[PDB]
């Protein structure tokens, strides 16, 4: 619904004002969540069963 | 003059926000002794 | 820039301020700035540094 529709963008975690390094439980959180790591690790043993 | 913060929110851990982390430290210590003075009542050989 | 303040360091004894003025005088590039918005935004697009 757009001037282009179906355009697919790539999207990650960005880098904003001062970043807050020092919320390492949020940089973790950032880290795990750009990654399907526990989606994918949900077809594995669903696989490897 | 410096920028703004934003309003980091609290963590996981912000459930225990209620109680100081000393006061959780005592209720173990009692947690455990209530249960060895049961142990001690029951269990004596009431013959 | 020519601020009384930035006088006032170049005068000032306290040794912490001495050393903000030590550093000032050696901050590389110019920390200093002519006009008054021209350290606003400065600092707005700082992020923090
Ligand atoms: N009112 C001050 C402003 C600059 C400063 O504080 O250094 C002056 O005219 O010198």
């Amino acid at each position: 619904e757009g001037n282009f529709k179906g355009l697919c963008k790539q999207i990650d975690h960005f880098p904003e004002d001062a970043d807050y390094e020092a919320d390492t439980a949020e940089y973790f959180l950032r880290a795990v969540r750009a990654s399907s790591i526990f989606p994918i690790l949900s077809v594995i043993l669903l696989f490897m069963g | 003059m410096i920028k703004k913060p934003q309003k980091s929110k609290p963590g996981v851990f912000s459930f225990l926000d209620p109680l100081a982390y000393e006061i959780w430290m005592c209720i173990v210590f009692a947690y455990i002794g209530v249960s060895v003075v049961l142990f001690l009542v029951s269990r004596f050989s009431p013959y | 820039d020519s601020g009384s303040t930035k006088e006032f360091f170049r005068r000032s004894k306290i040794a912490v301020f001495d050393k903000m003025w030590t550093y000032m005088r050696s901050a590389e590039p110019s920390v200093f700035v002519r006009t008054t918005a021209e350290g606003v935004a400065r600092v707005r697009k700082s992020k923090g540094k």
